[PDB]
């Protein structure tokens, strides 16, 4: 059901608008260098909260 | 379907009053230490939102039972009702119709030779009113789920009984709650002819000046020759003494009988003069106790219908019960606010004629009245927006129509207030439409 | 619309019944021969599933007719229908109270010098049947399309009334696999008392068997002293022979009438005790009849509607029968299965008191009865899980409670069965309330 | 004074929605800003303003 945006759990602190990638365990943390983006978080979040954000 | 949920859940305890307040103390609450039972009132005696299932003391395999259902029913009212007016079935809007008086002439025999079949046309002023409220009430009744809630058909009834009033109660919690809204909407576009009183919580001195002001206005407006103030529309209305009705507040209605009443000695002379209706109290800032004729409210009912329908594979009700009604009040008949606080200096500038119609070349005379709050002066500055070369007001409100013009003049009438680093204006406005004038030919000499 | 399907649609034949006619000569089938129509008869005799359009003998542009329309209106009933208790309308819950039998002390004559008010509860065992199926039916009666399919009203109306008897068969019918579930969750939850007995249709004196252990056990049930021995919650009961019911399937009763019953002189002295109802069969493998009292079965019924609608938009009314019973068993009568292949040494271990509330720091007594068919010796492992230390059971089941438990506790009673290597063990269980008590005394020496 | 959240007891479906609202008792009369917080879930469960 092609989401536009998920929710995952935070590998570490998440900025909004800050391009996310694969971390450890499969969370979601923040990274910068294109390849390994497969998203963009869309608010602000702390280690072990969901974060959401649109894909892209 | 719950768990271990607490007693203390939605309580913020502004002391403990099971602890060292009952137990520690040399002070008030000794009185509750020879109380034995006393935790277990403190702890549930306020009373339990959700009940826990509990066995019983003695044989820990049984279940203890409710003894006593009660089923609380309240019967909420509108106090208001009794100024509403009627229903409309067809329709919409409301014409108000108000003829007013005219101005003499002069006995001559001479004049009456040329002057017979001449015009003077009637004072009418209209004022229009329009179905505002239409909104419904949604309440669902599953029958069947709710039996496994109940034993004993009575209370099973008298709660069914008690869903289809809830809906009846709010329809008279908004007629209430919008008729108040039609005072608050007329005091915030300055409609009200307000009365600056000093503030009758303060003192028992200034509330005896608010009395008399009651008293006055009170005849003021049952004049036989009536007054061409107290109301927005500014025509000339006598009222009636068992027509005004009073809109005061609990708060105020307190202050008046323990102070004023009670000490004189002659209750009929410092009495409010007719009919006090008593309201939970005024939304706006300073606003205290309205007096209007009962032909200030103009409200009307379109339609009360409870329209119902069934789901049957959910079997359950769903009533919708629609109310739609025209809520507006009247500009013809008189309204006195009495306004503590700072109020403007003028409140409003009300221009005679509102709406006119005059020949290009022709002319037409106007008069601001202004419901300035004091005994005080202000001179009108008159004026003519979407005038051109010729169309000019002469002062003293006489436009003079040009000829070449149609584009919808609009004369303004302007009161300044304050200093000239603050220069507040109060301005009354009137739209004048122009028939054309083909007795002139364009060119003339 | 359907192409070219043969009259032989699922048609496994054993043998062309054309050709056993046509050539075989001297058999059974030369009876057949002198029929002048008989392949004609042999081809559509059995019915035909899908209508073929057959053009007239006569004139071919013609076709034949659908002369005649037979609608079979088959009515079903539920066989258990007699075990109903009745209604409950309002309420959810039902509860079964039993006072059990107490258990016997000696005189003691000097150990009473102190126990004079010292008190001991009844064994009130109890258990609570809530509302179980809450279902509906459903039917669509697109009318206006179904009127294509008739050509007379008479025969238009007999098949709408037969989709409404369709609503309530299905009713019928379920209410029925409703109560043969009920069988076979009570068997699979090992709460039968498990009589052990080879199959009846294996051979007659297997059969015989059966009919002398069936008498037995029904006069075992029926003893003015009662028994623990055929409950499920192990309190003494006492069956009555007029309210014992017997549901042997059906081969089981044609084995009744032609080996036994046919032979006896004194057929009184044969057949089964107690009422014998006939059911299709039990779902449960191995499982041959089951022998209950009446209030084995609680069955109450809590709704029976059936609600309509229409749809103006399809055309069609929506049959909506709603079913709200209680589907329940009563654990506190007697209750014996007949069971056939290799069962399980114990089915069930059942605690006492079984629902507990002890004071913190106190102790209970635990005693735990043993379901068994060959019966044994076999042991009883007691224990106790709840987060504490302290807060042992002894071997003998009186649970140690700790001074400071705080959670709530879950004694077990585990027989093994089998051997180490892969071990079934059957648990017995309860629960136990704490009752926090007041001690104070937080480090003892 | 209090604070009266007025679906006191709710049951929401798994993956549901419920709006809670909340009367402020308060005799200063000033007003008063309501900090709306769920406990005791999981990762997942969430509540916005009002």
């Amino acid at each position: 059901y092609p989401l536009a945006a998920w929710q995952v759990i935070a590998g570490s602190d998440i900025k909004v608008g800050d391009n996310l990638t694969t971390g450890k365990d499969g969370t979601a943390v923040p990274t910068d260098d294109p390849s390994t983006v497969f998203g963009y978080a869309v608010e602000e979040a702390q280690e072990g909260q969901l974060v959401t954000l649109v894909i892209s | 379907t719950f768990n271990d949920v607490k007693t203390s859940l939605g309580i913020t305890e502004s002391y403990d009053i099971v602890n060292a307040i009952r137990n520690s103390q040399g002070d008030n609450f000794k009185s509750y230490v020879p109380l034995a039972t006393a935790n277990n009132v403190a702890e549930v005696g306020a009373g339990i939102l959700i009940n826990q299932t509990v066995q019983n003391d003695f044989i820990t395999s049984l279940v203890d039972r409710i003894g006593l259902v009660v089923i609380r029913q309240v019967s909420l009212n509108n106090p208001l009702k009794k100024f509403k007016k009627g229903q409309i079935p067809l329709g919409r809007t409301i014409e108000e119709i108000y003829t007013d008086i005219t101005k003499e002439k002069q006995y001559d025999a001479e004049e009456a030779e040329q002057k017979v079949f001449e015009r003077e046309m009637p004072n009418v002023k209209t004022l229009f009113h329009e179905r505002n409220r239409q909104g419904f009430y949604h309440q669902t009744i599953q029958d069947d789920s709710l039996k496994t809630a109940f034993v004993s058909w009575g209370n099973f009834e008298s709660f069914v009984s008690s869903i289809i009033n809830a809906i009846y109660n709010s329809a008279e919690v908004d007629e209430y709650e919008y008729m108040k809204l039609l005072v608050d909407n007329y005091y915030s576009k300055g409609l009200f002819t307000t009365v600056k009183i000093d503030e009758p919580t303060s003192s028992t001195g200034a509330l005896t000046e608010f009395v008399k002001k009651m008293r006055a206005t009170a005849r003021k407006l049952t004049l036989p020759q009536g007054s061409r103030d107290w109301n927005s529309m500014a025509v000339r209305t006598r009222s009636y003494m068992e027509d005004l009705h009073l809109i005061i507040d609990a708060d105020l209605e307190a202050e008046l009988d323990v102070d004023v009443l009670a000490k004189a000695f002659n209750m009929n002379r410092t009495d409010f003069l007719g009919n006090v209706t008593v309201i939970d109290g005024f939304a706006s800032t300073g606003l205290e106790a309205v007096l209007v004729d009962k032909d200030w409210f103009m409200v009307y009912d379109n339609l009360h219908k409870m329209e119902t329908v069934r789901n049957p594979r959910g079997l359950y009700w769903n009533y919708y019960y629609h109310v739609w009604q025209t809520l507006s009040v009247s500009r013809f008949a008189n309204a006195v606010a009495f306004v503590s606080g700072d109020v403007p200096a003028v409140t409003q500038v009300i221009v005679s004629p509102n709406i006119a119609a005059v020949k290009q070349g022709g002319q037409q005379q106007f008069t601001a009245y202004v419901r300035a709050t004091n005994a005080k002066d202000h001179k009108v500055v008159w004026s003519v927006e979407g005038g051109s070369t010729g169309t000019a007001i002469t002062g003293d409100g006489l436009l003079s129509v040009s000829g070449n013009e149609d584009n919808q003049l609009t004369v303004k009438a302007t009161v300044d207030i304050g200093t000239e680093d603050k220069p507040k204006l109060v301005v009354g406005e009137a739209v004048v439409s122009i028939r054309p004038n083909n007795a002139s030919g364009g060119a003339q000499a």
